[PDB]
RNA sequence: UGCCUGGCGGCCGUAGCGCGGUGGUCCCACCUGACCCCAUGCCGAACUCAGAAGUGAAACGCCGUAGCGCCGAUGGUAGUGUGGGGUCUCCCCAUGCGAGAGUAGGGAACUGCCAGGCAA
RNA sequence: UCCUCCUAAAGAGUAACGGAGGAGCACGAAGGUUGGCUAAUCCUGGUCGGACAUCAGGAGGUUAGUGCAAUGGCAUAAGCCAGCUUGACUGCGAGCGUGACGGCGCGAGCAGGUGCGAAAGCAGGUCAUAGUGAUCCGGUGGUUCUGAAUGGAAGGGCCAUC
RNA sequence: CGACUUACCAACCCGAUGCAAACUGCGAAUACCGGAGAAUGUUAUCACGGGAGACACACGGCGGGUGCUAACGUCCGUC
């Protein structure tokens, strides 16, 4: 199962970040509408979220679910986090290879202020 | 598809004795001569 | 001569015979021999009792043995000093607690059943009583 | 041909639930991981659990496998 | 105990060396690990020797 | 690829009408094919493995991989991790052209032909079979090879049972004697 | 506020399996192609990129069903600390603690944060 | 002498010429990190091929595996595969466990300089528990520390090691 | 090349019954460790210093190994 394999892949990282006790930037990727979220160390609340599923961010990019979409979401999370106040975060692959859209989102985020 | 590890997969035209001709991509080589095919055979 | 096959260990501790019997009810036949006393039965005693009943019933009915030795017992050879390791295994015994059902039987009249069990109990070292299958 | 034995390794729980410990103190000595490290608890190379911070030690059961965890709260 | 002990000598002029073991029967070639030399306080190549 | 269009043209409709499914994807469809060659005699002469792999590359469109023993068994004098066979799995587009070569030029050229078997089903919808000799495929000239070893074929589909798998294969004008 | 959907958790079998039904407005999945990014100890299988035709088949979510797993009393029993007694290789009395298995029964979940669509 | 289980009486420890077995290693990778993967046993179809080689599907959920006997542990895998590598590093070390002692074990963290990863991070050998021998005497390399009138040297000391 | 029966051997499973120091999907009483509190006890506790003796134990109860659930036997745990 794709989901079961993915959860098994990301379990070690999630546990490592959980015991470390640090805010983590978690990204969920699908064939469309790449998501992104910021989670408190306790893991119970979401500091801020962004994605291409809402019209506020989906009204510019031609198509959601590409490199451009990842950069927009990656950038979008940036100023939101900077405005909120949190600066340092830990990136979570969530079992997605850090190659394409995931890398583009992270690259946009780190260059936008969320260094990690 | 890995490179320079697979045999050449060029197209080649083959015809049999009963007048049926078809194009197939394979590793047969330069030319091929057949006598029977799916049809025109006592299957 | 009941005996296990390829037991895990050749020797085992003496242990104790405290407690109370578990298989206290008739489960297979209609009549059974219940153990009143406490002790151990060797393989030879079980065989002797079994032969006594089979002859008594004249190979009529069914016989169930509800006890297995599954416990080796050692014995030092004569003129041997204490120590120098555990003794060699000699015979196998089954620990019996009060209420244990030794043998079960079915397919014979109650009258003939009583004498058959009485003959067997005469060749056992523990007080025994006759019981009948109960309804629930 | 018997008569051989090994010196006892004095394993077991050294600090029990609800008693304060200092950082670096050994909590549990074990061969495997009968108890898993929780919060402010580190695991040694020999699966020894030691306190990474000062506080009260507590035991709990967590996870889908109901495996036992040892944590420390700064109290 | 076929495995025998060797000495790893720093490529630098310093006389510092490490000591280890290896099996000459299976891996007869020299050992060229890159280790830390405290006399010069740098990581340098260490060569196998007696 | 030509039969893939043929499959997409009316075979899907033929499957649709006969089973009158609710949807279109319910119809069984092939996803991959697998070629096996359990040579077994690697112990006697491991050198022949390379050429045994080579011919499979002649029939197939890609390089085979050599499989290793799952475990060591004393009855066969094989140790764990020892190559004792090769296989090939082909899917996507290349499977279709190979399927042509099997169904058009290969089956008719069977020595002492009697008819393709119809009971060779695993019980779930997957078909398997074997061949005596390589010359059935045109890629053997009878002079560059001197071995009698054969090979095995296996086509797997999304069928939930044998009845639709057999029906789907029948749509591909299989002999099934 | 409600029916829904996705993510991150709490909690961990009353939460898990089996059978039947139900879902495509969004979301999700399958799905087309892959020259380029990326990968196959061979394969667009898996991973990754460019897409959205088609579909709810499979998977996933929800509902129903006890067919299983699971939870589970009260009472009794076994054992047992302390103090006494006996026909003392085992038991009994006073007091304290009190199982395991089984039985009646329960049971096919609950809950926090964020984001999106519909009705409000 | 050392290691594992039981005896051992639910903390630790606990004897017998009591009941069972092992060790005097191995590995420059079988170590470090990054990425990925998940067995045994059965059922059905299929050339040699046959109960037992390899392929496909299904039940199964770890009965597999874990370099070596046993116990405990291991899906975040400690199990299996691949890339890059030498942290199997130097000086320390709060605080603990264990011993009559000699001693043995665990260890966050600090300084220096490295490897893997985009990064958070991990790495002071190996899933852990056996694979080991005090002191004396002497050998090898470094270090003006000392060097008995002075300058050297011999010989000692210190450090690494046999 | 289809295929069939059985008075006869029997695997794996299902239902019932047992056993185990080196079996555990369960699990006490006691004991042990830590914290708070009252009363009581000539500090009964710990650390350091001076001086010792002792390191042949025996029986009884309870939990065991060994022996024959023999020994005023032998070897351990606790009183």
């Amino acid at each position: 199962d794709k989901k079961s394999a993915r959860i098994r892949r990301a379990t070690r990282a999630r546990r490592k970040l959980q015991e470390l006790g640090a805010t983590r930037l978690v990204v969920h990727r699908t064939p469309r509408h790449i998501y992104a979220q910021v989670i408190a160390p306790n893991g119970s609340e979401v500091l801020v979220a962004a994605s291409t599923v809402e019209k506020a961010i989906a009204e510019q990019l031609k198509y959601t679910g590409n490199k451009d979409a990842a950069a927009a979401v990656g950038k979008a999370v940036a100023e939101r986090a900077l405005e909120k106040g949190i600066k340092d975060v830990s990136f979570d692959r969530s079992g997605f290879q850090y190659h394409g859209r995931v890398q583009a989102l992270a690259d946009a985020a780190r260059e936008a202020g969320l260094q990690f | 598809m890995k490179k320079d590890i697979h045999p050449k997969y060029e197209e080649i035209t083959a015809s049999c004795s009963c007048g049926n001709v078809m194009k197939i991509r394979s590793t047969v080589g330069h030319d091929l001569n057949l006598d029977v095919c799916s049809k025109c055979h006592p299957f | 001569m009941l005996q296990p096959k390829r037991t895990k260990f050749r020797k085992m501790h003496k242990g104790r015979n405290r407690g109370l019997a578990q298989g206290t009810d008739v489960s297979f036949g209609s009549f059974g021999l219940k153990a009143v006393g406490r002790g151990r039965l060797t393989a030879r005693q079980i065989e002797a009792a079994r032969r006594a009943m089979t002859r008594a019933v004249k190979r009529q009915g069914k016989i169930w043995i509800r006890v297995f030795p599954d416990k080796p017992i050692t014995e030092k050879p004569l003129a041997v000093r204490m120590g120098k390791g555990k003794g060699n295994v000699e015979y196998w015994v089954a620990l019996i607690q009060p209420g244990k059902v030794l043998y079960e039987m079915d397919g014979v009249p109650e009258e003939l059943a009583r004498e058959a069990f009485k003959l067997a109990a005469a060749k056992l070292p523990i007080k025994t009583t006759f019981v009948t299958k109960t309804v629930m | 041909r018997n008569g051989r034995d090994s010196e006892a390794k004095r394993l077991g729980v050294k600090r029990f639930g609800g008693e304060s410990v200092l950082a670096g103190s050994i909590i549990v000595r074990q061969r495997g991981t009968k108890f898993h490290a929780g919060a402010n608890v580190g695991c040694g190379r020999d699966h020894t659990l030691f306190a990474k911070a000062d506080g009260k030690v507590k035991f709990e059961v967590k996870g889908p496998k109901n495996r036992k965890f040892i944590s420390i709260e700064a109290e | 105990g076929i495995r025998e002990k060797i000495k790893l000598v720093s490529s630098a002029g310093t006389g510092h060396f490490y000591t280890t073991t290896k099996n000459k029967r299976t891996k007869p070639e020299k050992l060229e690990l890159k280790k830390f030399d405290p006399v010069v306080r740098q990581h340098v190549i260490y060569k196998e020797a007696k | 690829a030509k039969l893939h269009d043929y499959y997409k043209d009316e075979v899907v409709k033929k499957l649709m009408t006969e089973f009158n499914y609710n949807s279109v994807m319910q119809v069984p469809r092939v996803e991959k094919i697998t070629l096996n060659m359990g040579v077994g005699e690697a112990i006697a002469d491991k050198k022949l493995l390379d050429n045994a792999a080579a011919d499979l590359a002649a029939i197939s469109g890609q390089k085979p991989l050599i499989t290793k023993a799952r475990k060591s068994v004393a009855g066969f004098k094989i140790r764990q991790g020892y190559p004792i066979g090769c296989k090939v799995t082909l899917r996507g587009e290349r499977m279709w052209e190979f399927f042509e070569r099997l169904i058009t030029i290969a089956v008719p050229r069977i020595r002492d032909f009697r008819g393709l078997s119809a009971k060779s089903f695993d019980g779930r919808g997957n078909y398997s079979m074997g061949v005596r000799e390589q010359i059935i495929f045109p890629e053997i000239d009878y002079d560059k090879v001197d071995r009698v070893r054969g090979l095995d074929i296996t086509i797997t589909t999304t069928a939930k049972s044998d009845e639709e798998g057999r029906a789907l294969l029948a749509a591909f004008d299989f002999p099934f004697r």
